[PDB]
């Protein structure tokens, strides 16, 4: 069973990659609280198509060179309520399915 | 796929009563991610129920769902004859979407007899050759009519379209439009122009006719 | 509230591409959870979903039609597209653009809808009607819109000012391959000598407008 720790007020880090087979042009990557739905994310976390509204003050963040494929999710100052599944999703375009990572984050007290 | 059956096809229920519509799953419907939809004529659809049993914004306390894994229902409480539509189920469980082919409701009302009318061909049309009688069968119920064309006392068949409105949604009544189709030539052959309607609202059919080309 | 607007041709030849645009006003088409779909219904039948594109980007397609289907968004407009190509005329329905959202989990239920538009999938060529009367002598008057093609027509009476006790009947499919239909109105007997009463045609595949005022006949 993979479980992912961070304790509490750290940053937590949630490892997801993909292929980058369709080159310089952009692919839809979406992160949610829980695991993978039928179509995209559940309880989206985080936007990568544009900045969010309030992109500077989110504890969300893609710290990784997304552009080749590292799509790694950064959760700052982590509390107990930040446990749980994670969906990351990507569509690389034409693809038959999705591919879905489904990752367990277990947050411990300080 | 998913494939969804709705039952009865068609329904026909009194204001007050309660509808009771079905919807049945090929396989279960993850999560009751089943949702209803109400489609008026002419309208989009519109969603009155999502995720089995949650009420969109808007909808009336009397329209509800229920059930789980492969059967699924609509509850219609308090019918009003607003409440015409066809119904539609959809499951959005697994991929691709799919839909229910949809339950027609007809909202009961009294027996209307219809208003009779017939109208001549116009001179206009005529002139290209072609003549088209119409009888018009207005705001009656139920659906069920017979218009019986006649043509110097012969009775017209396999010359004739007809087509009828959906029912109203304040009065609950039908109307009919049929088109009696001759050539310009037959049409001036021939005087006395007929349309004879029979219905449950009416003792004994009733005739409209005209003469051409008298008024 | 979500406004949307389908916009495109309503008659495509076979072997041809079918391409619609929804124009998405009162919200932003980028907007956090939400989905922007195609459903059509052919004529008589009931609802098939053709795919839908998330605001992130993520697209699904109806299996079935994925290999005919393009679904995008153009976000500067507002809008989203559909693109079928190779229709035939298992293509002829009427196609609604819809959205739903905002999602918290995973939903697929679409509120908002358009107002669907009618295509056509035909190699026969756009017709315009013609408008005859059907004259009085309560009492009854109306127009007959024969001779069309494809659907629809539409009808009003006084450019929309009279409602009242008016009926548009379901067009008829005559054997020429044309439509034909009635839409009739009553009114009292004894206004027909002072009162005007105009039928406002409109067939927009053939850019035809037809305004017809209706009269007892003379004599």
């Amino acid at each position: 069973e993979v479980e992912y720790r961070a304790e509490v007020g750290q940053n937590a880090y949630l490892p997801c990659f993909y292929t980058p087979a369709a080159p310089g042009n952009l692919v839809p990557v979406c992160w949610g609280k829980g695991a993978c739905p039928v179509f995209e994310c559940g309880n989206v976390v985080l936007r990568t198509d544009e900045r969010d509204v309030n992109y500077w003050t989110s504890r969300y963040w893609l710290n990784g060179d997304f552009r080749k494929g590292d799509v790694s999710l950064t959760i700052e100052n982590v509390t107990l309520a930040d446990s749980g599944i994670y969906c990351c999703r990507i569509q690389i375009p034409g693809i038959m399915n999705d591919e879905k990572f489904n990752l367990k984050l277990v947050i411990k007290p300080a | 796929e998913i494939v969804l059956t709705q039952s009865p096809g068609t329904l026909s229920l009194s204001p007050g009563e309660r509808a009771t519509l079905s919807c049945r799953a090929s396989q279960s419907v993850s999560s009751s991610y089943l949702a209803w939809y109400q489609q008026k004529p002419g309208q989009a659809p519109r969603l009155l129920i999502y995720g089995a049993s949650s009420r969109a914004t808007g909808i009336p306390d009397r329209f509800s769902g229920s059930g789980s894994g492969t059967d699924f229902t609509l509850t219609i409480s308090r019918l009003e004859p607003e409440d015409f539509a066809v119904y539609y189920c959809q499951q959005y469980g697994s991929s691709p979407i799919t839909f229910g082919q949809g339950t027609r409701l007809e909202i009961k009302r009294t027996v209307a007899a219809p208003s009779v009318f017939i109208f001549p061909p116009s001179d206009e049309q005529l002139k290209s050759g072609t003549a088209s009688v119409v009888c018009l069968l207005n705001n009656f119920y139920p659906r069920e009519a017979k218009v019986q064309w006649k043509v110097d006392n012969a009775l017209q068949s396999g010359n004739s379209q007809e087509s009828v409105t959906e029912q109203d949604s304040k009065d609950s009544t039908y109307s009919l439009s049929s088109t009696l189709t001759l050539s310009k030539a037959d049409y001036e052959k021939h005087k006395v122009y007929a349309c004879e309607v029979t219905h449950q609202g009416l003792s004994s059919p009733v005739t409209k006719s005209f003469n051409r080309g008298e008024c | 509230q979500l406004q949307l607007q389908e916009s495109g041709p309503g008659l495509v030849k076979p072997s041809e591409t079918l391409s619609l645009t929804c124009t998405v006003s009162g919200g932003s088409i980028s907007s956090r959870s939400y989905y922007w779909g195609w459903i059509r219904q052919p004529p008589g039948k009931g609802l098939e979903w053709i795919g839908s594109i998330y605001y992130s980007g993520f697209t699904y397609y109806q299996p079935s039609l994925k290999s005919r289907v393009t679904i995008s968004v153009d976000t500067s407009k507002n809008q989203f597209s559909l693109k079928l190509s190779s229709v035939t005329a298992a293509d002829t329905a009427v196609y609604y653009c819809a959205t739903g959202g905002p999602y918290g989990d995973y939903a697929h239920w679409f509120e908002p809808w358009g107002q669907g538009t009618l295509v056509t999938v035909s190699s026969a060529s756009t017709k315009g009607p013609s408008v005859f009367p059907l004259a009085p002598s309560t009492a009854a008057l109306g127009c007959l819109v024969k001779d069309y093609f494809p659907e629809p027509v539409t009808v009003s009476w006084n450019s929309g000012a009279l409602t009242s006790g008016v009926h548009t009947f379901p067009a008829v499919l005559q054997s020429s391959g044309l439509y034909s239909l009635s839409s009739v109105v009553t009114v009292p007997s004894s206004s027909l000598g002072t009162q005007t009463y105009i039928c406002n045609v409109n067939h927009k595949p053939s850019n035809t407008k037809v305004d017809k005022r209706v009269e007892p006949k003379s004599c």
